[PDB]
């Protein structure tokens, strides 16, 4: 579908280009269970 | 001496008003500095586009 130059008469084969991807990284709450009571004894000192 | 013992937990109620205030005050500029840096990601998208 040339001219007489070899110059292509047709509008040539558009390609809109790729958005920019956004950034994504992982976010997690910290996790952690509590930590038990030690053990009890009956001191020397009254409670005063 | 009953004046004494209320004079301590006041005294501590000091202690734990100013830390809270402490607490309060510095979870509210970590929080900003978040949605600021959500806030740079999300134009730093329209500057790349």
């Amino acid at each position: 579908n040339l001219s007489i130059d070899g110059q292509p008469l047709s509008l040539p084969v558009f390609a809109a280009p790729a958005d920019p991807a956004a950034l994504l990284s992982a976010a997690a709450a910290a996790s952690g269970g509590s930590k038990p009571l030690p053990s009890a004894d009956i001191p020397a000192m009254r409670f005063p | 001496q009953a004046l004494d013992s209320a004079r301590s937990l006041t005294g501590q109620l000091m202690q734990f008003g100013s830390t809270l205030l402490g607490l309060i005050e510095r979870r509210d500029a970590e929080a900003m500095s978040e949605l600021l840096q959500n806030q740079a990601g999300e134009l730093m998208l329209s500057s790349l586009r």
